[PDB]
């Protein structure tokens, strides 16, 4: 069955990252190549922690940095509709793919309000947009730029914990191509529903980490370090994140660019979404067990039992609430491939794989 | 429908498709319904190339205009062609308000205009056409390819797949479906269902019975075994139950039945219900659909009788157009005359017209009676014979061609066309005219290729001493157990042998004694507006009902103690068929038997039936079809 | 083999129209009842040709009658896009279905430009719009109102027939619920790409016919009638169209109503789209061959064989222009249902079935 095989094949993919079939960033136009990234890894190693912080972290501290709406507007597609409240943006832009024009959904953390910090009603608004784009057969592009989702008293009183996990559940299981692109900073539970992608990119001067560099200060007090040293040690650079497999590509684009690097953004979105779609078509030819999964998923829609239907009503999730707005077979390939993508960039080892440190001359 | 049928034969056999299309447009004289043909045929060509790949050519010729041009001819997957000199605009001269240049209408000037065609081909009939068109304008674009060049290039570029051995154009044929019957669907209620359920036991066939809500607890349902099935159709009336053909077919498919007996009444005589079963491969117990339409269409039944040298009841012979037509055909026959509905039957819409003065108003009137009753105002005229016998002759025939004619019946004691006292012989019919109707039944049975049980009806004019064919029953007739006795041949068992694919050559029709049937019906006596006695239905619960066991009477019945006679259905509660040596003995035994029979709770027609059997004129056998309403007034 | 099956089923369903499961007229909430229809048949029978013309023909000719945009605006939804292109008017509106809002596509013949008379580029726009809604899984409400498509010199020079043949091909093969609603006059080949719907309705004072009633004047001259007599003899009232089985019911609304009856148009649309979706789910429950047809159509998208791939390039048709924009299994059910209803709207008999007229007493 698909569920048993989905963990097995992603577990096999985690044994050997380098010669895996998951590499789609070789085919995408508008990225920094391996050679450019190696030269910058020498520069990041030869710089002190202060020079690392100025190259990587300080450009996302720029308060005048072009917003997530403005980055979407510089695609020069046809705006159909936009949904906007606070630091949540979403849009529906009909972009020219070369062959024809196509509606692509955009869901974006907008930094012009609260620095990009989402409340519970923004995660529920993102869920509403994720449901709509699934039903309406539209590829999604996530834009990530936040200090993290708001963890305050009103957030937890409004149940931020359930709103975040509902958004991660619906994003993980959405039936259209999702391409995350880190356009500034991405941290923790506020960034991971939007970083749940078939391809996750960054811009040239973005950041992506577990929590903000300054939030490592509590851990820095244990070892008598600065917070800056901790962020340099763990590597929050797009180049070190590419090397550690966290992101697929670094787009040769910063939000302010006015030359042919502003054209790389559009080309990277078009050739990311075409690469994710080609990968779904190849996997449908390869897998008979994907066909069996589509039958089991569609058969419970044909005969909705009271126990199954009641849990779906309580949850209010992205589901086939119409036969016309039921997903296709390739929708089930986008949920499966998104799992493989996210699962092959987590690694863990056993107690026998770990070698012991020397206790000799350490009393 | 012909285009969809052809594309289906092409999809089955893997044929390339060639089309030569010329049209003045969609047929406007077919109503608004004709427009949907543009989308039907275009969808079948869209689906034909997208599911079956085989190339469709569209050679537009002559005038190629209106909806034929505006859909399938110019469809983007077909290879569109035009002959030289073809007129190809969106609409023709009948619809176009003003002149359209040959640059925008003639296929020559449109040949080089992009997307108009894959080529302009030569017109292979009009010898001098391209030189005649070059003399009109030398700068006109000329044709280049031939129709043979386009077809040889279309055929030679395809993969030549190895052809299967040729089959005929496969149509609805019951004879293929006729296989041994061990489970049968019975489409009936009442005494007809009891008769068919009894015959199913006697032939060792399981019954799948279908029924309305009053009829789920009827006597035909009680007669079933644990191995026999009963299925709910729902509702009270015929419309909510038996007349739903899709529910009955879905039961035939669900139970996987070996055949379907279409019963009597409801949908029994409809060639649409016969075709519906045979489309889905379900064996229809009765004639072919061809035999049902030939003898069910009243004009074509007369025309087939004319071809077989069988005298018809004199009339219009086809259908009347208008009141002026009705007056002129009526005058030629001599008044009074009949007006009858084509989709009639059961005496419905049969008007007698006494005069030319009456006929003008009575045609318009009876056209409204037919149009109200059936949705078709079509009248046809027949000669009103005032002194007649309704003689009817039972045919059996197999698929091999043995026309075993069993004998005649006389059903002249009838009330509002519905038969009441029916007999195995006619006491006023000469043996020479009896031999003529026997020969005419064989001629019709063989010349329509008829199967199963059937009954041809004759008017036996008492004034003229002549026999005339009226119409045919293309199914089982309620009067049948009278002929089962006197022929020595079981009519439903012979029909179940025929519908199992067996021969009836082995049968020997006899003339065993005499027989008579009284239809026992649940009706009370009541006076009309002038004081003449009528019978009208009496519904309700039956409290006591005894039919004593007697060897020379057959009882088919739905009456028993504690059963109810439903107001949603007919008052027919039993058929009592007496047998005996001679006619006086059959009358006397039936008279004595009707007094030994008891019915309570309900009223019954039996006080009238006993008095007809004690009438001197009836005992002598001297009467006509109009005897009964005269005798009820006495 | 669904191609063979749809002619079999549609022949079966046309043998007895009244008790067939093609009768969806009970479902739609906002139609007139069969009693009011029977009463309107009695009035149209008892009236003359002038009383029939006043009741039926004159209100569809009325220049003061609300246009396609005004009718769509007074559904009182949220318009998302519009495309006014001469006498063509496509649109896209969110309607409330009670459980949630839904995108419903529109393609309408606008009477306030060229009287609703369509040109070749309006048919090519209708081709494109029908693919565009199919690629986005949006149900379509067609609005019919035309004197017929143009028979003029400019139309035939632009290849008028060849634009309509593609428009009917897209409509017949679209993978979303199609509802037709006659909002005025439905004459000839200009009315049929829109009237090729699953459920074809009419407003209370609409008309649908083979050509405009003045075009019957040529046939009236040939047999010595007036064109008004030929129009009544053909039977062009919504009541007579419902009796012949051309349409699936009469919506209790006329474009100018402002009582309770203005609410019946959105209700009739909601209950029509819901009725087609419930009927299509019931067809996927019971047709195992609808799976085989979908898998055979899917296998062509996986491996586009050169002879049909070249035909799809030249023909430009509504196909899977992406794995994401590939139709669902219910998409093939809307094609199937649409054929069964179109094929049971047409009806023919045989030479043996037809009752022959009297030769007797004919000069
Ligand atoms: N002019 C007539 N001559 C003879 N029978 C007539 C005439 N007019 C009406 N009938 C009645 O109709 C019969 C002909 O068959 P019919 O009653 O129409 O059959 P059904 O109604 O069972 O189809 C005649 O026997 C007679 O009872
Ligand atoms: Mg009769």
């Amino acid at each position: 069955p698909l569920f048993l095989q989905a963990e097995h094949l992603a577990k096999d993919f985690s044994l050997f990252p380098k010669h895996s079939k998951q590499s789609l960033s070789e085919e995408i136009k508008g990225l920094l190549n391996d050679d450019a990234i190696q030269a910058n890894l020498k520069d990041l190693a030869s710089l002190d922690v202060d020079g690392y912080v100025a190259k990587v972290i300080q450009p996302t501290q720029d308060k005048g940095r072009p917003g997530a709406k403005r980055i979407i507007a510089d695609l020069k597609g046809r705006l159909i509709t936009e949904t906007h409240l606070g630091s949540f943006y979403s849009a529906e832009v009909e972009l020219n793919f070369g062959s024809r024009t196509r509606r692509i959904g955009f869901i974006a953390q907008e930094r012009t309000t609260a620095n990009g910090a989402w409340m519970p009603e923004h995660h529920y608004a993102a869920c509403k947009a994720i449901r709509h784009f699934a039903e309406l057969s539209m590829p999604i592009v996530y834009l990530i730029d936040t200090p993290g989702a708001d963890a305050g008293e009103v957030a937890n009183s409004q149940n931020q914990a359930h709103s975040i996990s509902k958004a991660i559940a619906e994003s993980a299981n959405v039936d259209v191509p999702t391409v995350g692109i880190v356009i500034g900073a991405g941290y923790s539970g506020g960034a991971i529903p939007l970083a749940a992608a078939n391809i996750l990119l960054s811009l040239r001067d973005g950041i992506f980490n577990t929590i903000q560099p300054q939030g490592l200060q509590s851990i820095a007090r244990k070892y008598n370090l600065s917070w800056q040293e901790c962020a340099k040690s763990v590597g929050v650079s797009p180049e070190e994140l590419y090397t550690s497999g966290c992101i697929d590509g670094i787009i040769d684009f910063s939000p302010g660019d006015r030359d042919e690097r502003q054209h790389n953004l559009r080309r990277a979105i078009i050739s990311s979404i075409e690469a994710v779609e080609r990968a779904a078509v190849n996997f449908v030819r390869e897998s008979k067990d994907l066909r069996e999964h589509y039958d089991r998923s569609l058969a419970r829609f044909l005969n909705p039992s009271k126990n199954l239907m009641a849990l779906e009503l309580n949850a209010e999730l992205a589901v086939a609430t119409s036969p016309t707005n039921h997903h296709n077979l390739f929708g089930s390939a986008y949920r499966y491939l998104r799992y493989l993508t996210l699962r092959s960039r987590i690694h863990s080892i056993s107690q026998e794989q770990y070698g012991r440190l020397s206790r000799v001359s350490v009393p | 429908e012909k285009f969809s049928a052809l594309l289906i034969e092409c999809a089955k056999r893997k044929l390339p498709v060639v089309c030569f299309i010329s049209s003045g447009g969609m047929q406007t004289k077919e109503g608004a319904a004709a427009l949907f043909s543009m989308a039907v045929v275009n969808d079948r060509i869209t689906r034909f190339i997208r599911d079956n790949e085989l190339p469709v050519l569209m050679f537009g010729f002559g005038d190629c205009t209106g909806g034929a041009q505006a859909s399938f001819v110019t469809h983007p997957l077909v290879q569109t062609y035009y002959l030289s000199g073809t007129n190809m605009p969106f609409a023709g001269q009948m619809v176009v308000p003003a002149y359209l240049p040959s640059t925008s209408t003639l296929s020559n000037y449109l040949s080089k205009v992009p997307g108009a065609m894959a080529g302009l081909v030569h017109n292979p009939f009009s010898e001098n056409l391209d030189n005649q068109l070059a003399s009109i304008d030398p700068l006109m674009p000329m044709p280049t390819a031939k129709i043979n060049e386009v077809i040889i290039n279309a055929l030679s570029t395809l993969v030549v797949e190895a052809p299967a051995e040729e089959e005929e154009i496969v149509q609805n044929d019951p004879r293929k479906l006729m296989k041994p019957i061990n489970k049968v669907l019975v489409h009936a209620r009442g005494c007809t269902a009891v008769k068919l359920i009894r015959k199913a036991h006697d032939n060792n066939i399981n019954v799948v019975l279908v029924a309305s809500d009053p009829d789920m607890t009827a006597v035909p349902a009680d007669m079933l075994k644990e191995s026999d099935k009963l299925v709910c159709l729902g509702g009270n009336t015929s419309d909510e139950s038996y007349l739903n053909a899709y529910s009955v077919l879905k039961v035939a498919e669900y139970e996987q039945v070996d055949a379907l007996h279409p019963g009597i009444g409801f949908l029994s005589e409809s060639p649409q219900f016969a075709a519906l079963c045979v489309n889905n491969g379900v064996n229809f117990v009765g004639p072919s659909v061809h035999s049902m339409t030939t003898m069910g269409n009243k004009s074509n039944a007369i025309k087939t009788s004319q071809a077989q040298n069988v005298p018809v009841v004199p009339g219009s012979h086809g259908i009347l157009t208008n009141a002026e037509q009705a007056v002129n055909v009526a005058s030629e026959i001599g008044y009074p005359v009949l007006l009858k509905a084509v989709q009639g039957g059961g005496g419905k819409g049969i008007q007698v017209v006494k005069r030319p003065e009456d006929m003008i108003g009575l045609f318009q009137k009876t056209a409204t009676e037919a149009a109200a009753a059936f949705g078709n105002g079509d009248l046809y005229l027949e000669k009103y014979v005032t002194s007649l016998r309704h003689i009817e002759v039972q045919l059996l025939r197999d698929k091999f061609g043995h026309a075993k004619v069993l004998g005649l019946r006389d059903c002249s004691v009838q009330r509002n066309n519905q038969k009441v006292v029916e007999e195995s012989g006619s006491t006023m019919l000469p043996d020479e005219l009896k031999k003529q109707v026997l020969a005419y039944t064989r001629a019709l049975g063989d010349a329509t290729d008829y199967m199963g049980a059937g009954t041809v009806e004759f008017i036996y004019n008492l004034d003229a001493n002549e026999v005339y064919f009226m119409e045919m029953n293309t199914r089982l007739q309620v009067a049948h157990p009278v002929t089962e006795a006197t022929s020595g041949i079981d009519i439903v068992s012979a029909q179940f042998d025929i519908a199992a694919g067996r021969s009836i050559e082995h049968l020997e029709p006899k003339e065993i004694g005499y027989a008579m049937e009284v239809r026992v019906t649940a009706e009370k006596a009541a006076l009309d507006s002038h004081g003449v006695l009528q019978l009208i239905p009496n519904p309700g619960k039956i409290t006591e009902c005894v039919f004593p066991d007697h060897p020379d009477v057959e009882i088919i019945s739905i009456a028993a103690p504690g059963k109810e006679v439903s107001p949603y259905y007919d008052s027919l509660i039993a058929q009592v068929i007496m047998r005996g040596e001679n006619r006086e003995d059959v009358i006397a035994k039936l008279h004595a038997y009707l007094d030994s029979v008891v019915l309570k709770g309900i009223a019954t027609n039996i006080p009238l039936l006993k008095l007809i059997l004690s009438d001197g004129t009836f005992k002598e056998g001297v009467y006509d079809t109009n005897y009964l309403p005269r005798f009820m007034a006495e």
